[PDB]
């Protein structure tokens, strides 16, 4: 178990880690979140209470490192840090262990929630859609876009995920125009899966970090890049049969735990009618299409 | 963006430009099986891509062969249609290639789009008007030569006949409507219209009868009366 402290919290805040959070009343004596389960990233994130513009957060990995927040008065905003100095950290965490000032992190024993909407996600990945070497965490917000969005302006604060565009010279081999736009399998399982991503794993990676920044930044270009990566394998009639048992399994736990109230603006109507009704796949996310009946059936 | 009536003269620019029809590329005749299901029998179509300001019309013929044992025609017939088009272009001197291309027809964006992913420069564009060029069998020289074709080939055309030589390409693509609209409407009565007075010919290069000015007014007008009546005559007023 590990341990994220907080030097204060000076402005009111709403304060998440992970799928769970908590409010913090100005100058309330907040030092931290405890009992962070090793062994999976995890994110941190903050909603100011008087501008609720700006969702912003922090990915990381405890075993890369202590990590621990401060407010910079300067910047408005709280920011992670990693201290060096190792015992110098575990001093401050454990005095303020003893004070009782830090909330736990509250995992139910049953509830493997997390793991599985993080299965795939490492920080070495996260590290290079988000750039910046100097830092061992990964800061993220509701307004950065991606390097495809870009192109249709800040490269240093983009999300450089991998651009996938069905109507592109790298989606389509000439001579074979009708045949790939119709059956994206070449895309999917040469061009991107061989080709850029090396595996399946990796791939699911970038798939579930979108979403975890489209649910908790509502950031506009990672929805746009979780529902492409979705759209790309639902519409290839060649998908190894291991993929798509984990992919109902992966979105089967996003549905579950997206906030029932945001379904109109972080779920695109068209690309999960033709996936579950539609495509090639249609039969083959029976997990995923059950819980999207039964939650959100207006929407289809 | 879409092409309207409210951008129509962007057609008779100095900017090169095709429309693409794509209505007479699958042709069928449907029939009684002896067992008294009903089956397709295709017969050759066309391609009709036309150049509204110069009236060069590139008619592929398209010959019954290329659909054998394949499946989902109709869906095939746009893309076969997006290639020949694209086919086409790249024949082309660059300096007489489109700008633009406007489909009469909205499924054939994507099919265009993706043929044409080359031309990153040529824009593809839907238009909102309801064009007539699905009458384009109807003109008895381009039904016979589509009708007798034994392999693929391309004709080439000018639908305007030599009318530029007296009037703007403006005028000519309103007498091209008129007359394709009126023929959509009631064949019959378009055709015997056009045929009335025996004395009025039609050139050995040409598709339409040799009109003096004043005869064409009088035909254009015939043709207006056709085309209001028929639409009395179906909504009855
Ligand atoms: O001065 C550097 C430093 C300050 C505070 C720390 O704990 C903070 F989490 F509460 C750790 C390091």
């Amino acid at each position: 178990m590990n341990t994220v402290p907080f030097t204060s919290a000076p402005i009111e805040v709403t304060i998440g880690i992970d799928q769970y959070s908590f409010n913090v009343k100005e100058n309330q004596p907040f030092h931290g979140i405890k009992d962070i389960p090793i062994g999976h990233v995890h994110v941190i994130h903050f909603q100011h209470a008087d501008n609720s513009s700006m969702r912003y957060g922090y990915w990381f990995d405890c075993r890369m490192g202590n990590f621990y927040i401060q407010y910079d008065p300067k910047d408005g905003l709280y920011k992670m840090m990693e201290e060096r100095d190792g015992a110098k950290f575990e001093n401050i965490v454990h005095n303020f262990k003893e004070r009782q000032m830090m909330v736990s992190y509250p995992k139910i024993d049953e509830d493997d929630t997390w793991y599985n909407l993080t299965e795939f996600v490492q920080m070495d990945k996260i590290r290079k859609i988000v750039r910046k070497d100097e830092n061992q965490f990964s800061y993220v917000d509701s307004s950065m876009t991606t390097v495809q969005e870009n192109e249709l302006s800040d490269p240093a604060h983009s999300l450089n995920y991998t651009v996938i565009n069905f109507k592109s010279r790298e989606a389509i081999r000439p001579g074979h125009e009708m045949e790939d736009f119709l059956d994206k399998s070449y895309y999917l399982n040469t061009v991107m899966l061989q080709g850029i991503f090396k595996n399946s794993s990796n791939y699911f990676g970038e798939l579930q970090f979108a979403f975890l920044n489209a649910m908790f930044f509502g950031n506009y270009g990672s929805s746009l890049q979780w529902h492409a990566m979705i759209e790309l394998i639902c519409s290839s009639a060649t998908v190894p049969k291991h993929m798509l048992d984990k992919l109902d399994e992966i979105l089967y736990y996003q549905i579950k735990t997206l906030p029932e109230q945001y379904s109109d603006i972080l779920l695109n109507e068209r690309v999960w009618n033709i996936c579950l009704y539609s495509s090639f796949q249609k039969n083959s996310l029976h997990n995923t299409e059950k819980i999207m009946e039964n939650k959100y059936p207006e929407l289809l | 963006g879409a092409m309207n009536s409210s951008n129509y003269a962007e057609l008779f620019n100095n900017d090169i430009k095709l429309f693409v029809d794509d209505t007479n590329v699958y042709r069928v005749t449907v029939h009684k099986t002896f067992e008294g299901n009903v089956a397709t029998k295709a017969i050759n179509g066309c391609i009709f891509t036309l150049n509204p300001k110069t009236g060069h019309l590139f008619l592929k013929i398209i010959h019954t062969s290329v659909w054998a044992g394949q499946k989902r025609l109709s869906q095939l017939a746009k893309w076969k249609t997006a290639e020949e088009v694209s086919a086409l272009v790249r024949s082309l001197p660059k300096e007489e290639q489109p700008k633009q291309i406007i489909v009469t027809r909205k499924a054939m964006l994507d099919p265009l789009e993706v043929h044409m992913l080359d031309f990153p420069n040529i824009a593809i564009r839907p238009t909102e008007l309801r064009l007539p060029f699905s009458a384009a069998m109807s003109i008895d020289k381009l039904s016979d030569v589509v009708m007798k074709a034994t392999e693929p080939q391309m004709v080439l055309f000018n639908i305007y006949d030599d009318w530029l030589d007296r009037i703007s390409s403006y005028t000519a693509f309103s007498r091209l409507t008129l007359l394709l609209r009126a023929l959509k409407t009631n064949e019959e009565s378009a055709k015997m219209i056009l045929l009335s007075d025996p004395t009025i010919t039609i050139k050995s290069y040409h598709l339409w009868p040799s009109f003096t000015d004043e005869q064409w007014i009088t035909i254009e007008s015939q043709m207006r009366d056709l085309i209001l009546t028929e639409y009395g005559r179906k909504y009855n007023v």
